[PDB]
């Protein structure tokens, strides 16, 4: 039950209240979870009166490839319990590698109650800076539209689509948050690129009532602003003439679209006229709807330098930070919204975790042990280590966090981060400049109209006999199914490589399959990640996935916009 | 050599089943028929008459769980069931007799009642499990750093798992992944291998309680 | 210290409010009106909403049998009630599981139910109380030489033997005469001395049951 003041005092509390529920926390997490392998090897049995030191003493830092190892087990066939416990209902990835490799994390239900307290705090905060409607809606682009399974019959997955699948989350949603334009169809539209551009069209349908834009960072709201540029005929002229404009070709959003169209000239009178009005499309955003009290995302680090697009888009509508923390970890939401994205900074939430940062004091690296998070000195940054419910315990991320200050007995943290990472050897390559010039190579037959492709990956499933490649496209705009059949022969023929060659000629290995996803779902894969619980750098994107990636996978399946296999061979 | 009087389809003679596979003491197993019950059966339990019974040292043990206790304690040299904290074996008494009363209750009216019964089964019987799964979280084994004291007590009826499927109509893998897989996990281990029968002849058994009654 | 969440005529009250008292902790009683189930006793147990329920630590014990298990494990120097043998823990643990399932029902049907059913439960609890007074034999406790883990167990039930008595309209003591001979020779401990409220309240609080459900 959302309300303002109750859910501050509860927060304030418990942030005061900072080292009884950090240290409950660790005791609650290793009470549900006292039967870890990982943990029977250090040797622990729970209670005791020294626990904290315990687990510090009695257990090691660890890295993502020793821990990689189990959690495969869990994905393929053998659906069994390991670093944290029981079965996952999905896996997580990160960005980076490990080890050149696929990273590896599961999540479970109590963090999707702390999905419904993370957003009722942060979005309440900002509803007391900037106050909403009751009755108004909100134009998000945020999309959740695809479903994968692991070799085990078992959902592999991501942050967004997991959350918006999830059955507690529309219930959850209606009071802390302005209900979506987007049907949730659209939102779960077989094709995402498609479904962007009903999503602008929905977002500005209820503008008047729209409190804000909103994207997880800058980059979607200008990738989707800089579609402000990429679309909005179809819409017009397709909103207009009573039909959906023949670029669509999805039964799903055909049927959802169609219900809603009839033919109304007036008004494209209006939307044209002020739309070519203006100077550099200076304030899109109060452009489309004056009422937006603020524009909404992660504006910080690596996001910081697609704030001037976004601001330029944004005009005096004021920047705000989104808070930060995901599926493998939540650690910090913004209570104080108001705050500029240069002056940004954020606030460590309590109950999500237990949280032990390794400094970086003495030149590089320093060897220095682990120390509280409230220990951690107020000016000097630290790498990030979390241990939560993700399954992740003393797991080290990689990331360094700067310390600004304390909201009463909590911690606040910033961001200036870059890539917290270093290379290994990968093996899903067929070399990234391979795969990269793969995708280049092929994508210039789409090029003919003139579209570029913003990013791309891929994928070997061992399950099929003989098992058979998957190659994941992004790219601006919408074309025939010939040319997407010609690109994915083009991938197979891009990787310059002879072994590639001597198995796919002998088959034992399955056609390269490209299956073209709708764009925006690489940057929703940004989307996760600079949120994703550590510090803001999480940006090096492992370009192919053994059965090793699951985040990724998730979101590879449903939306296959175009799923083909080369009809040469 | 210990001497365990077991019923292959009862759930707990099972149990004490995988505590002595489990630790590797080796021990031969005596079928009972309920028709013409063993004169030890009858010897040790003069008014009971339940199984599993074990005999050690020329001393019968009677309940399962018990088994499973007195098993614990009597070689606790090499595994141990129980955490060292009182309070870890706290939730352990605890939660052996959650799964041993509600979950008792909800499943034997799965597999041996019909119309309502079915229905309140199902429902309860998926909850108890969500209940499980919700308070256990993130947990591999339920009873410690290795294999625990009320896996083994759940592990049971893991065998049952799909006859409770078929009769019930609803998939304790689709609401519930992490326990049913929790059984999958189990199964790769020995004991839980070798003292768990195959699916289809508990499935015919409970499928034979229908058919036999009324 | 140690939180107690009590019903004055809960025998499983007293079995948790006689095992604690017996090793020597001074601890505190909260009288429950179940009409009203108290907010720490809903976040010990939510689902169940049921007592003894001993808080340690911050931490809440459940079922009557589990608090005394708590009872013994949380300070065991001074008063053990197991023998040292696991065998003798397990026929302990065994006769702890008799009185709890056909024995508290039993007594349930002789003070809880009428006719049919009445004369059911007293055939069915002077079976027991039967079955009692062999396995007792000659011993002066039931769970080791001196006092014991079911001694508390059972030794509750002995306040609503007048209980039993008058609705029952029979006398248990003359076709059973040593079971609640032994009853009011444990009456002698301090701990079931101070922990056990008075029969005629019981009674009245059975009559209260009677009188509502004709
Ligand atoms: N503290 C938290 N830890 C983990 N997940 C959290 C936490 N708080 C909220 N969530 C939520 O978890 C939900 C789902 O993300 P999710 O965990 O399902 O995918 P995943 O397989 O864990 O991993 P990933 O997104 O990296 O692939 C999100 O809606 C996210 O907000
Ligand atoms: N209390 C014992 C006995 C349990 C019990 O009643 N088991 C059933 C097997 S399903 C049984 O023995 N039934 C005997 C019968 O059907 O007469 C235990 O928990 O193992
Ligand atoms: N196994 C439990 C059973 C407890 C029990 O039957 N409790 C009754 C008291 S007679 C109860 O709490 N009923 C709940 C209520 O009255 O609301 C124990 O031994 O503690
Ligand atoms: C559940 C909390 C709601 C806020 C979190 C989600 C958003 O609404 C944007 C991202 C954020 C997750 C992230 O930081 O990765
Ligand atoms: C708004 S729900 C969670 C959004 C998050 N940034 C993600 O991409 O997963």
């Amino acid at each position: 039950t959302f309300d303002m003041n109750r859910v501050i005092d509860e927060f304030d509390e418990m942030t005061r209240n900072a080292h009884q529920v950090q240290k409950q926390t660790l005791k609650e997490i290793l009470l549900k979870n006292q039967s870890a392998i990982y943990l029977q090897n250090c040797g622990l049995n729970g209670n005791a009166t020294d626990p904290e030191e315990a687990f510090k003493s009695m257990v090691p830092l660890v890295t993502d490839v020793e821990l990689e190892p189990y959690i495969k087990r869990m994905v393929d066939g053998d659906t069994s319990p390991i670093l944290t416990g029981h079965p996952v209902p999905a896996i997580s990835l990160s960005s980076g590698t490990s080890q050149g490799r696929p990273k590896f994390i599961p999540f479970t239900d109590e963090l999707m109650e702390n999905t419904l307290q993370l957003f009722r705090t942060a979005f309440a905060f900002r509803n007391r800076d900037f106050p909403i409607d009751d009755n108004g809606k909100a134009l998000q682009f945020i999309f959740s539209s695809k479903q994968y399974i692991s070799t085990g019959g078992v959902p592999v997955g991501t942050a967004t689509t997991n959350v918006y699948r999830n059955p507690n989350f529309k219930a959850g949603m209606k009071s802390i948050t302005s209900p979506s334009c987007s049907p949730d169809e659209v939102i779960f539209s077989p094709d995402v690129h498609q479904a962007l551009y009903c999503h602008l069209l929905s977002g500005i349908l209820f503008r008047d009532q729209v409190q804000y834009v909103f994207a997880v960072f800058a980059h979607g709201l200008v990738h989707a602003f800089r579609t402000f540029e990429q679309v909005w005929e179809e819409i017009v002229t397709d909103i207009k003439d009573g039909v959906l404009s023949n670029r669509i070709t999805v039964p799903s959003v055909r049927t959802a679209m169609s219900k809603l169209l009839t033919p109304n000239p007036e008004l494209a009178e209006t939307i044209r006229t002020k739309c070519m009005s203006l100077s550099n499309w200076y304030g899109l955003i109060p452009a489309l709807f004056p009422n937006a009290k603020y524009v909404y995302g992660i504006m910080t680090g690596s996001m910081e330098p697609y704030v001037p697009k976004l601001r330029h888009y944004a005009g005096d509508l004021p920047l705000v930070s989104h808070d930060y923390g995901s599926s493998e970890g939540w650690i910090a939401a913004n209570v104080t919204p108001r705050l500029s994205p240069e002056e940004a900074t954020f606030a460590v939430i309590p109950n999500l975790g237990y949280f032990e940062f390794l400094p970086v004091s003495e030149t590089g690296e320093g060897e220095e042990k682990p120390v509280g998070l409230t220990q951690v000195k107020i000016g000097e940054e630290y790498e990030v280590v979390i241990t939560n419910y993700a399954g992740l315990y003393r797991y080290r991320l990689g990331d360094v966090v700067k310390v600004i200050g304390f909201y009463n007995n909590t911690p606040q943290l910033k961001f200036i981060c870059r890539r917290n990472l270093i290379l290994s050897i990968n093996i899903d390559k067929n070399t990234e400049r391979d795969l990269q010039l793969s995708v280049e190579s092929a994508a210039k037959r789409l090029s003919e109209e003139k579209i570029e492709v913003i990013d791309f990956s891929s994928y070997i499933d061992v399950s099929t006999d003989p098992g058979h490649y998957a190659i994941f496209w992004e790219i601006s705009g919408e074309t025939n199914e010939d040319v997407l059949q010609d690109c994915c022969n083009c991938l197979d023929r891009a990787f310059i490589d002879a072994g590639y060659v001597s198995s796919r000629k002998c088959k034992t290995i399955g056609a390269l399959e490209l299956r073209v996803v709708a764009k925006g779902t690489f940057r929703k894969i940004q989307e996760h990640f600079l949120g994703l619980g550590s510090s803001a750098g999480q940006f090096k994107m492992p370009r192919c996935v053994k059965p090793s990636n699951a985040k990724v996978l998730q979101i590879l399946c449903e939306n296959v916009v175009s799923s083909y296999f080369s009809t040469a061979f | 050599l210990p001497i365990l009087l077991d019923y292959w389809p009862s759930m707990f003679g099972m149990r004490a089943r995988v505590a002595l596979r489990e630790k590797g003491v080796e021990f031969e197993y005596r079928e009972e028929d309920f028709s013409n019950k063993s004169p030890l059966l009858l010897q040790s339990n003069p008014i009971h008459k339940k199984i599993p019974v074990l005999v050690h040292n020329g001393k019968p043990v009677c309940e399962s769980l018990n088994v499973v206790q007195y098993v614990d304690e009597a070689w606790p040299e090499k595994n141990p069931f129980f955490p060292s904290d009182p309070y870890g074996r706290a939730q352990a008494r605890f939660w052996a007799d959650f799964v041993d009363k509600k979950f008792t209750d909800a499943q034997f009216k799965v597999w041996g009642k019909k119309g309502e019964e079915q229905e309140a089964g199902k429902k309860e019987f998926i909850e108890a499990v969500k209940i499980l799964e919700s308070e256990l979280g993130d947990k591999p084994y339920f009873g410690g750093d290795s294999f625990g004291y009320v896996d083994i007590s759940l592990i049971t009826f893991s065998s049952w798992f799909q006859a409770y499927e078929k009769f019930g109509n609803f998939s304790i893998e689709s609401e519930s992944p992490k326990l049913i897989a929790w059984a999958k996990r189990c199964m790769e281990k020995e004991s839980v291998s070798k003292s768990l029968p195959d699916s289809e002849k508990i499935v015919a058994y409970a499928a034979e309680y229908r058919k036999n009654n009324l």
